[PDB]
């Protein structure tokens, strides 16, 4: 019994630590945008949009 | 070369040179014969005053608009206000200067070919462009989207416009403007 239970927790961690290796591995592609904002309180173009 | 933008409307005929602010010559477009005898000999009496010229002598005059809603009704009249507006409101002879009329939505064909048959063959223009009195109204705001409401003297068209894509089944061309208001 003790010897089943070895090998069933074993290849179990295997396949987390597999999983886990990985799952920690790339895990800054979270890294995005948030988009914030400014007021804009500084345009002063003029008007002549040809390109549209 | 440089490009006449004239727009004939249908009550204010507004032209200019391509790439200004504000039309150069606006003056309402009627063409008056006189209708009384006249005594004076040697006046130098003209058998039509046009433009605003008949505007000043509309007292002894039948004014008469070339236009009655966005179509042309009468192709002489028309033809002369043409005339006037290239040689005398803007003194540029046709021969050398592309144009770009303006149509209502929704008119009827052959005013269209005619007008363009008149500008290549009576003016002899090098080349011409007709577009559609909505889409400018579009580009004069500096939006891409957006319905415009053009609410001109001969006809109301209300053209729907989306990121450039014009819905042609969404025109809902309506003949009240402001000539019904006035009578
Ligand atoms: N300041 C104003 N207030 C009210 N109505 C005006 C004014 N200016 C023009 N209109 C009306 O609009 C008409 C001119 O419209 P316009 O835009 O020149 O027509 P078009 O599209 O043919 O150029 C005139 O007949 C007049 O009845
Ligand atoms: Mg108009």
């Amino acid at each position: 019994l003790g010897t089943r239970a070895k090998e069933s927790l074993d290849l179990r961690a295997h396949l987390k630590q597999v999983k886990k290796e990985d799952i920690e591995k790339e895990n800054r592609e979270v890294g995005d945008w948030r988009k914030n904002i400014d007021a804009l309180s500084g345009m002063e173009g003029r008007k002549k949009k040809f390109e549209g | 070369t440089t490009a006449l933008v004239c727009d004939n409307g249908s009550g204010l005929v507004k032209a200019g040179f391509a790439g200004d602010d504000a039309p150069r010559a606006v003056f309402p477009s009627i063409v008056g014969r006189p209708r009384h005898q006249g005594v004076m000999v040697g006046m130098g009496q003209k058998d039509s005053y046009v433009g605003d010229e008949a505007q000043s002598k509309r007292g002894i005059l039948t004014l008469k608009y070339p236009i009655e809603h966005g179509i042309i009704t009468n192709w002489d009249d028309m033809e002369k206000i043409w005339h006037h507006t290239f040689y005398n409101e803007l003194r540029v002879a046709p021969e050398e200067h592309p144009t770009l009329l303006t149509e209502a939505p929704l008119n009827p064909k052959a005013n269209r070919e005619k007008m363009t048959q008149i500008m290549f063959e009576t003016f002899n223009v090098p080349a011409m462009y007709v577009a559609i009195q909505a889409v400018l109204s579009l580009y004069a705001s500096g939006r891409t989207t957006g319905i415009v409401l053009d609410s001109g003297d001969g006809v109301t068209h209300n053209v729907p416009i989306y990121e450039g894509y014009a819905l042609p089944h969404a025109i809902m061309r309506l003949d009240l403007a402001g000539r019904d208001l006035t009578d």
